[PDB]
C-alpha cells in the first residue's frame, strides 16, 4: 500500500496481580513480589550463632547449679533457648527481681564460674537436702554453699573477698527461710539475725523470715537468691550470723551479643542469621510477620500478612498500541512495535526500554532486599504473669514500635509501587516521543499510540526506525506529496 | 474478589442475638462493605453502610461491626419482622459491586 | 427518593429485553445506576453499572458483550438492553442508585446502593 | 469567520484553601478536607463500651470496700472513669507500688468478689474504726477483715486457702501499723512480729512499724495494702502473729480490653468508639489533636492543630485555557471546553476526566477515613506526683511516639497533596493531548491551552470534538487550504 | 544560510555530587548540601542556657553538702554538667534508687535550700567525722544534721514540721549504719530500733543495720540517703530512736527545662541552642550524627554518617540540547539557549526557569533547614552499671527511636532528591514546550532538544524567541515555502 501503520505498546499477561498504590487500593500489574516473610522453617539452626539448648533447665537453674543442669556448667552461648517444659528439681527458691537476674546473665552470655576460697571457719560447709538429689544422694546447688552450725555454734562470720582482677565479678548468694523455729535452731543454733553483703559501692541487708510456706517438693522452707557485682579494685564483704547460702566463687560479666529466648522449636542444622521463637527465618525480605521476639539480622516485624511490591507494568489486558490496551502476544520484552505495511503484519520488542525499566526496578529491589537490622538482647515481649506498671510499659513500647514500623512498611510499599508505575509509563512515553521525533514530518499520530507513515515503507525502513537509523530526508518528498497533496 | 457467606444464623427466634457474618476472600476497606435486608417479594434495602454505620431510619438493634476479612451484622435482639435474607456487599476499586450468597434468617 | 421500573416481560430465547428505570427526587446526573439480577432462589448477581453523570459503564465479566446500558438525562431514565436471552436469564431485575458522581466522596454512604427499584420479573422461555 | 478557537480549561473558585505540599508550603487548591480532629463533644458515651463512673470513688477505694463505694461491689467495666473530686473516707491507708495495683485491677475489668471461709480461730473478726462510717455505725473496709486478739490472746495464725479453680485469684490483704505501743497491745496483746503471705511460687513478708504518723481523719495509724495472685493449683498460706488485715475472699483476674481513665467529663447518651479525657470524639479523621490519653478506636494523636488534605485542583483564579488561568464560571465539572466559532461563544464540561480525577481523590480519601486503629489499656501519660526514672521513661516513650506520629502525619499529607495536584495536572494534560491527537493536522496549538481550528466548525462540530466523534478526514482538505495555502 | 538552529539545554559542572533517590542509589547532581551535622565545636556554650559546671562534684554530692561542693549551694541551672573526674570526699553513703533522686534534682533545676528549726531536743546536734574535712576541721554534710545521744541518753524523737507553704518541699534525710555495735552504743547509747518518716500520703520506715562494711575513706560505716516530698498543706513527721541523719531544712521542687548531663567538654564563651556531651553543635541541619544525648533545640539523632540533599540538577557531562547532555560552558543560569544562524554561533540563559527551580529548591530547604526538636530532660542513655530489666527497657526505647528517625531521614532525603530531579526535568520540558508552541509551524523538532527554524533568524530573531515576543505570522510564508518546498 501507499501508507504504513507503526504501533507502539507494552506487554500484558492473561492474569496479573493486585498491588496497592498511593492512588488505587487495587491496581493490576504484570508482576509483584512478596516483601513480608509470613512463615518460618520450624527449626532453630545452630549456626552462625552459638545456641545453648536449655532442655529441662531454665537459665537461673543453670546459674545456681540445679542437679539436672550439670551439663550446663561453664557454658557460653549467643542465644539461650528456654523451653516451656523446663522445671526446677532442687530446693525451692525465689529470686526478688527475677527478670533482672535472668536478663543480666542472658546478656552476659556465659556460665563460666571461678571458685574462690572463702574462710568460712567455725561453721559446717556443704549442707544438703533431700529436695536436691544429684547422684542418688542428698545434695544442694552446685554453685551455693549451705552453711550450718559447727558443734552447736555458728560464730559471726565477717569474710572478705577482694577483687584483684580487671573484670566485674558476679556473686550469687542467698538467704535461708526455715519453715519453723525448730529448723532455725537445728541448722544455726541461734536466732535469725540478719545477713549483710556489701562492697565499697553498695550494701544489701536481708533478714531471714521464719515461718511455714506451702510445701514445694515436700520442703516448707525457701531460699531467696540475691546477687552482687564487684567492680575491679573493690572488695566483697559478707557479714552473717546465720541463714546464709554462701557463694562458692564468681561468674564473669562480659559484654556481647548474647540473649535468652523462649521457644519449643527443635534445634536444626543450617545457616540462618534470624532466629524467632517459631524457628529460624529467611532474612531476605525487608519485613516479617512471624513473631515479635527476634534475634540476629531479622526483618522488621509488621502486622500485615502480605505486602506486594510491584516489579512490572500495569497489565491493561486486552492493530493498536499502548493507549487502547497492552499486547498479550509479546513475550520477548516489555516494550515493542507492531507493523502493518505492504508486506503484512509484524511485531518486534524494543529491548533497550525494557532493560531500562528492569534496571530501575532492580534498583528498588536492591534497596529493599537483604538490608535488615541486626538486634540481639531486647526486652521481654511475652509474659506469663500479671506484674503491673513495668510490664505495661514494656508492652506499650513494643506495640508502639510495631505500629510505627507497620505504617512505614505500608507507606513505603505504596510509594514504591506508585513510582514503579509512573517510571514505566514515562518510559513508554519516552519511546513514543522518540519514534515521533525520528519520523519528523513523515508521519502523523493517530491518537491510539500509532503512527500513520505516509509513504510505502517495507521492512527495511521499519527496522531502521526501530533501531534509530531512519533518515527522514530520503522519504520527505514522497511523504509530503501523500500527506499534504502538494 | 469473591465473598463467602458461610451462613451461621439459618434458624433463630425472636429475642435471640444474630451472629450473621461475611468473610471476604481478600481483605477489604471497611468503608466499601455494606449489609442489605431482602424481605420476600420486595427489593433489597440498605441497612448498614461501611462496617458499622446505620443508613436510613432503622431500629437501634441493627448495629453491626467488623474489620479486615471478617464482618458481622450483629442484630442485638430479633423481632418477627427481621426474618429475611441478609446479603453482604463489597465495593471494589472499579465501580463494581459483589454480593455474597445470602443468609436466610428465619423463625 | 424513588426509582420506578418498567413492567413484566415475557421473552422467547434469542430475543433481547430493554428494561427502563425512571428516577425521581434527586438530580439524575448526580449518581450512577447499577443493575442487579435476583434469580429464582440463589443470591444477588450484580450485572453492571452506568454513570448518568458521564456515561461510563462497567459490566460483570459473565455478561460482557451482551448488555448495553444507556441514560437519557432529559427524561431522567436509564435503560439496560440484555441481548440473546436464554432460559437461564429468568430473574427479577433491579435498578438502584449507584455511586455519587461529580463530587468528592468522603463518607462511606455513597459507596453503597441505597435506593432500589421494584423488580421487573423478566421471564425467558 | 472561517476558523474556530477551541480552548480547554479547568474550574476555579473565588476563594480556595491553602494546603501544604512537598515542593510548595502554601499552594492554593479548589477544595480541601481536615484530617485532624481538633474538638470533642464534651461527653463520654455509654455505647459501645461499658462505662463505670467512679463518682467520689477511686478504683482502689472500690477494690478495698470503702463504705462510700458500696455501690461499686461486683461491677464490671470496659472503661473506669476516675473523677478528680474522688477522696477516701475510710481508715487511712497506703499501697506500695500503688500504680501497679491500680493498673492491674483496671486491666482486669471487674470487681467481682467471691467470699471464702478462712479458719481465723483464736482471734476476733470484723474489727471496726470510727474513720469508716457505713450506715451511721463504725465499720471497716467491706473486703477486709481486721483481726484482733481474743480474750487477750492472739495465737499465731497458719491459715491455708487452696486454689482449686481454673482462674487466677487476686487476694487483697494488709498490715496494720499502729500509732503507739498501747494500740499494739490493746489490739494484739503482743509485739508486732511479722506477717508472711506465701504461695508455692512467691512469698511476701511485711513487718508492722509502730510509730506516730500525721493524723488523717483523726487516725494516727496506717494500713498498708499488699496483693497476691494465686495461680490455679496453688495454695495461699497466711502466717501471722498480729497486725493482719485479712482478706475476706478473692477478686477475679481476666484478660480483656478494660482500662481506667481520669476524666471529669460528664457521661451522656451517645454512641462513639473513641473516648478521651475531654469526652468522646469522632474517629473518622486519621488524626486527632484533642488528647494523648485515648480509649477505643481513636485517631492517632499529633501535635499539629490542623492538616488539610487537598481534594481538588490548583485554584489559579482568573479567551484562554488552563495555561494562562482557570475558569471561575464552571459549575458542571472540573475540566472542560470553551469555544468561539461562527455562531458565537459557548462552554461545556468534560465529565469523564472530571470523574477520573474525582475517583482518584476518592481513592486517596478511602485509605485515610475510617481506618482508625483500636487501642485499649495503655501507660499513664499524666502524673500528679514526682516519682523518678520510671515516670521519666513513660514520658519519654509517649513524647517519642507523639513526635514520630506527628512527623508521619506531616509527611503523609504533603505527599498526598503533591500527588493530588500532579494527578489533576496530568488529567488536564491528557485531555489536551487527546484533543490535539483527535484534531491532528486540522488545528494548531496557540500556546495558551487552545487550538485554532482552520475550518468552519459549527456547534455540532465542536460537540463532536468534545465527545470523541470528530472525523479527521472530512475537514482535512479545507484545513490544509487554510493552514498552508496549498 | 536559509535556516537556523536553536538548541535548548541546561547547565552542567565538571564534577558533581552523588546523591540517593528512590529510583537510583547514586545519581550525580550539579549541587548538594549536607543535612547531617557530624561534628561539634568541642566546647559547651554558656548561652542561652544557664550551665552549672559540676567540677569535682556530682549532683547528689552538691545536694547533700559535700565540703568540696560548698560553691554549689543555692545554685540554679538549665543544664548541670557532671564531670568524669567527680568523686566524693566525705562520709561514705549510698542512695537507694540513686537514679531517681538524681533525676528529681536535675529536673527541679535548683539547689535552693531553706533552713528549718526542728525541735531536736534531748540529743546532741552537729555530729562530725574525720571523713568530711571542711576547713581543716572535722565536719559533716552541710545539709544534714548527725544527731547523737545527750548525756548518754537518746530520747525517742517525734518531731513535726508542717508544710505551710504553697510549693512542694523536698526533704533529704538518712540512716546511720555503724560499723560495730560499740559505735551504736557510743553514738546513740541504745539499740538501733527504727526510723519512720511520714506524711499524710506516705511513710518510709528504715531499720539501721549494724555491721562492718569495706572501709571507704577509712570509714567502715555507711549513711543511707532517703528523700520525701511534702505537698502544700501536708506535715512531715520524723519518728526516730537513733541512727538518724536529720534534715536541716528543705529543697524546693520546681517545674522547668532543667536537666543533668555527663560531659567532659570545656565550657566556652559562645552561643548555641543545642548541647551534646561532645560540646555544642550547630542546629541548622535537620539531623545530627554527634550524640544521642542532647539538650535544647537539637537536630534528630540518626545513624547515617552523611545524607546529601540535592540542591541542583542532574549532572550530565558533555549543537545539541538537553536530550543528550548538559552544557558545561554556561555560567549565567541553569537553563538556556544556544543558536547557530547566518551570523554565527551564540548562547544566552533563560533566567526565569532557572529562578523557578531555585524558588522550589529554596522552598524545600526552608522546610528542612532551621526546624529542630527542642527537648530538655530525657532518660539516661549511657550506663556505667549493670542494672537489669529497667536499663534494658531504657536502651530498647532509645534504640527504637534512633532506628525510626534514621529511617525517616533516609526516606525523606530520597523523596526530596527524587522530587528535585523530577521538578528540574519538568522545568526543562516546560521551557522546550514553550519554545515549540511559540515557534508553531515555523520550526521542526530535531530529536536532540534543538529546533530547526526554516527561515533566516538573526540574533534579534533569536532574542525575540527567547524572551517570548516572537510573532510566527511574520515569517510564516518563508517558513512554509522552506519546510514543504511550496
Ligand atoms: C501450716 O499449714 C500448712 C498447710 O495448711 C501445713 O503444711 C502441711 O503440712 C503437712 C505435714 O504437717 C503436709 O502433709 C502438708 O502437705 C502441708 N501442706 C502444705 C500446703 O504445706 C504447715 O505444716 C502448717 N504449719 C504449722 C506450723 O502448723
Ligand atoms: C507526735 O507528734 C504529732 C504531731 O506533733 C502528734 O500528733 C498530734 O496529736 C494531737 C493529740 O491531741 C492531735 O491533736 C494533733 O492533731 C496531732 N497532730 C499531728 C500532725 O498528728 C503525735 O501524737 C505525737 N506522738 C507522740 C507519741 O507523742
Ligand atoms: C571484717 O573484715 C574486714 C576486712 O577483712 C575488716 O576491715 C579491716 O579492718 C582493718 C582494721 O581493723 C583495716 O586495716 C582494713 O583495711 C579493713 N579492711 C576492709 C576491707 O575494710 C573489719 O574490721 C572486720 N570486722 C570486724 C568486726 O572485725
Ligand atoms: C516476575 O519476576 C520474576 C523475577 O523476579 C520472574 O521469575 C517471574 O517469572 C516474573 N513473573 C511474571 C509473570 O513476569
Ligand atoms: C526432662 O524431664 C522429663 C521428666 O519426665 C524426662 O523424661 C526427660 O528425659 C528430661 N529431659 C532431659 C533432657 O533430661
Ligand atoms: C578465718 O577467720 C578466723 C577468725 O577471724 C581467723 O582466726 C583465721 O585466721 C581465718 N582463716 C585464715 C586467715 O585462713
Ligand atoms: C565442700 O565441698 C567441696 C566440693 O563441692 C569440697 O571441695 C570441699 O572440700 C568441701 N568442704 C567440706 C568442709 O566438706
Ligand atoms: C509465632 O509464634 C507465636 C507464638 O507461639 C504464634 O502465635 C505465631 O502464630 C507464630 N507465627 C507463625 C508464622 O507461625
Ligand atoms: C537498522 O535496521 C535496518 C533494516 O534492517 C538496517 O539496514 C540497519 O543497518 C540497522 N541499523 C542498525 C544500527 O542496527
Ligand atoms: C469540597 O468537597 C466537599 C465534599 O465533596 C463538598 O461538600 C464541598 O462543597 C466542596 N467544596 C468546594 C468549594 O468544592
Ligand atoms: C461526693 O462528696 C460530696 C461531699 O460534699 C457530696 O456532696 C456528694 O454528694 C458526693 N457524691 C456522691 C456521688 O456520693
Ligand atoms: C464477720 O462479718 C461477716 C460479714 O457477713 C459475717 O458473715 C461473719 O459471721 C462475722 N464474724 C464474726 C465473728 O463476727
Ligand atoms: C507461723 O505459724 C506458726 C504456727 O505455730 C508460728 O509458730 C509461727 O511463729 C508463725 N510465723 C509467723 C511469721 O507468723
Ligand atoms: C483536652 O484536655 C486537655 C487536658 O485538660 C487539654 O490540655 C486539651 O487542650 C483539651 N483539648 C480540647 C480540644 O478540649
Ligand atoms: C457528539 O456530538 C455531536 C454534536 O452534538 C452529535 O451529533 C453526536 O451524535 C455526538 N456523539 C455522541 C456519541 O454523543
Ligand atoms: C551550591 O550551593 C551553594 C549555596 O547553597 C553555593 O554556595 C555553591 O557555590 C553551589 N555550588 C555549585 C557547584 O553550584
Ligand atoms: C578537683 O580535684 C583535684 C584533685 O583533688 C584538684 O587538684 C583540683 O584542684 C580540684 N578542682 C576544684 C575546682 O575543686
Ligand atoms: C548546730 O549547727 C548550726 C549551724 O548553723 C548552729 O546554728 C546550731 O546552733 C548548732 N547547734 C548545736 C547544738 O551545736
Ligand atoms: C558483723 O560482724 C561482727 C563480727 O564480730 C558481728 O559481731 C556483728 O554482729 C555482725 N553483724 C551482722 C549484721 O551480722
Ligand atoms: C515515736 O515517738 C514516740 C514518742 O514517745 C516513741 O514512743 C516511739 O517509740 C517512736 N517510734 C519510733 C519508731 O521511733
Ligand atoms: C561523641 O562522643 C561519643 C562518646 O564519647 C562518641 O561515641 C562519638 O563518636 C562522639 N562524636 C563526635 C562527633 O565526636
Ligand atoms: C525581545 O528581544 C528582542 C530582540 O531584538 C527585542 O527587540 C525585544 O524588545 C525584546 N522584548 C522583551 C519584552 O524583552
Amino acid at each position: 500500500n501507499s501508507t504504513a501503520t507503526l504501533c507502539l505498546g507494552h506487554h500484558a499477561v492473561p492474569n496479573g496481580t493486585i498491588v496497592k498504590t498511593i492512588t488505587n487500593d487495587q491496581i493490576e500489574v504484570t508482576n509483584a513480589t512478596e516483601l513480608v516473610q509470613s512463615s518460618s522453617t520450624g527449626e532453630i539452626c545452630d549456626s552462625p550463632h552459638q545456641i545453648l539448648d536449655g532442655k529441662n533447665c531454665t537459665l537461673i537453674d543453670a546459674l545456681l547449679g540445679d542437679p539436672q543442669c550439670d551439663g550446663f556448667q561453664n557454658k557460653k552461648w549467643d542465644l539461650f533457648v528456654e523451653r516451656s517444659k523446663a522445671y526446677s528439681n532442687c530446693y525451692p527458691y525465689d529470686v526478688p527481681d527475677y527478670a533482672s537476674l535472668r536478663s543480666l546473665v542472658a546478656s552476659s552470655g556465659t556460665l563460666e564460674f571461678n571458685n574462690e576460697s572463702f574462710n568460712w571457719t567455725g561453721v559446717t560447709q556443704n549442707g544438703t537436702s533431700s529436695a536436691c538429689i544429684r547422684r542418688s544422694k542428698n545434695s544442694f546447688f552446685s554453685r551455693l554453699n549451705w552453711l550450718t552450725h559447727l558443734n552447736f555454734k555458728y560464730p559471726a562470720l565477717n569474710v572478705t573477698m577482694p577483687n584483684n582482677e580487671q573484670f566485674d565479678k558476679l556473686y550469687i548468694w542467698g538467704v535461708h527461710h526455715p519453715g519453723t523455729d525448730k529448723d532455725q535452731i537445728f541448722l544455726y543454733a541461734q536466732a535469725s539475725g540478719r545477713i549483710t553483703v556489701s562492697t565499697k559501692r553498695s550494701q544489701q541487708t536481708v533478714s531471714p523470715n521464719i515461718g511455714s510456706r506451702p510445701r514445694v517438693r515436700n520442703i516448707p522452707s525457701r531460699i531467696s537468691i540475691y546477687w552482687t557485682i564487684v567492680k575491679p579494685g573493690d572488695i566483697l564483704l559478707i557479714n552473717s550470723t546465720g541463714n546464709l547460702i554462701a557463694p562458692r566463687g564468681y561468674f564473669k560479666i562480659r559484654s556481647g551479643k548474647s540473649s535468652i529466648m523462649r521457644s519449643d522449636a527443635p534445634i536444626g542444622k543450617c545457616n540462618s542469621e534470624c532466629i524467632t521463637p517459631n524457628g529460624s527465618i529467611p532474612n531476605d525480605k525487608p519485613f516479617q510477620n512471624v513473631n515479635r521476639i527476634t534475634y540476629g539480622a531479622c526483618p522488621r516485624y509488621v502486622k500485615q500478612n502480605t505486602l506486594k511490591l510491584a516489579t512490572g507494568m500495569r497489565n491493561v489486558p486486552e492493530i493498536a498500541g499502548f493507549i487502547e490496551n497492552g499486547w498479550e502476544g509479546m513475550v520477548d520484552g516489555w516494550y515493542g512495535f507492531r507493523h502493518q505495511n505492504s508486506e503484512g503484519r509484524g511485531q518486534a520488542a524494543d529491548l533497550k526500554s525494557t532493560q531500562a525499566a528492569i534496571d530501575q526496578i532492580n534498583g528498588k529491589l536492591n534497596r529493599l532486599i537483604g538490608k535488615t537490622n541486626e538486634k540481639f538482647h531486647q526486652i521481654e515481649k511475652e509474659f506469663s504473669e500479671v506484674e503491673g506498671r513495668i510490664q505495661d510499659l514494656e508492652k506499650y513500647v513494643e506495640d508502639t514500635k510495631i505500629d510505627l514500623w507497620s505504617y512505614n512498611a505500608e507507606l513505603l510499599v505504596a510509594l514504591e509501587n506508585q513510582h514503579t508505575i509512573d517510571l514505566t509509563d514515562s518510559e513508554m512515553n519516552k519511546l513514543f516521543e522518540k519514534t515521533k521525533k525520528q519520523l519528523r514530518e513523515n508521519a502523523e499520530d493517530m491518537g491510539n499510540g500509532c503512527f500513520k507513515i505516509y509513504h510505502k515503507c517495507d521492512n527495511a525502513c521499519i527496522g531502521s526506525i526501530r533501531n534509530g537509523t531512519y533518515d527522514h530526508d530520503v522519504y520527505r518528498d514522497e511523504a509530503l506529496n501523500n500527506r499534504f497533496q502538494i | 474478589i469473591v465473598l463467602t457467606q458461610s451462613p451461621g444464623t439459618l434458624s433463630l427466634s425472636p429475642g435471640e442475638r444474630a451472629t450473621l457474618s461475611c468473610r471476604a476472600s481478600q481483605s477489604v476497606s471497611s468503608s466499601y462493605l455494606a449489609w442489605y435486608q431482602q424481605k420476600p417479594g420486595q427489593a433489597p434495602r440498605l441497612l448498614i453502610y461501611g462496617a458499622s454505620s446505620r443508613a436510613t431510619g432503622i431500629p437501634d438493634r441493627f448495629s453491626g461491626s467488623g474489620s479486615g476479612t471478617d464482618f458481622t451484622l450483629t442484630i442485638s435482639r430479633l423481632e418477627p419482622e427481621d426474618f429475611a435474607v441478609y446479603y453482604c456487599q463489597q465495593y471494589g476499586s472499579s465501580p463494581r459491586w459483589t454480593f455474597g450468597q445470602g443468609t436466610k434468617l428465619e423463625i | 427518593v424513588q426509582l420506578v421500573q418498567s413492567g413484566a416481560e415475557v421473552k422467547k430465547p434469542g430475543a433481547s429485553v430493554k428494561v427502563s428505570c425512571k428516577a425521581s427526587g434527586y438530580t439524575f446526573t448526580s449518581y450512577g445506576i447499577s443493575w442487579v439480577r435476583q434469580a429464582p432462589g440463589q443470591g444477588l448477581e450484580w450485572m453492571g453499572w452506568i454513570s448518568a453523570y458521564n456515561g461510563n459503564t462497567n459490566y460483570a465479566q459473565k455478561l460482557q458483550g451482551r448488555v448495553t446500558m444507556t441514560t437519557d438525562t432529559s427524561t431522567s431514565t436509564a435503560y439496560m438492553e440484555l441481548r440473546s436471552l436464554r432460559s437461564d436469564d429468568t430473574a427479577v431485575y433491579y435498578c438502584a442508585r449507584g455511586l455519587l458522581q461529580g463530587v468528592v466522596i468522603l463518607d462511606s454512604y455513597y459507596y453503597t446502593m441505597d435506593v432500589w427499584g421494584q423488580g421487573t420479573t423478566v421471564t425467558v422461555s
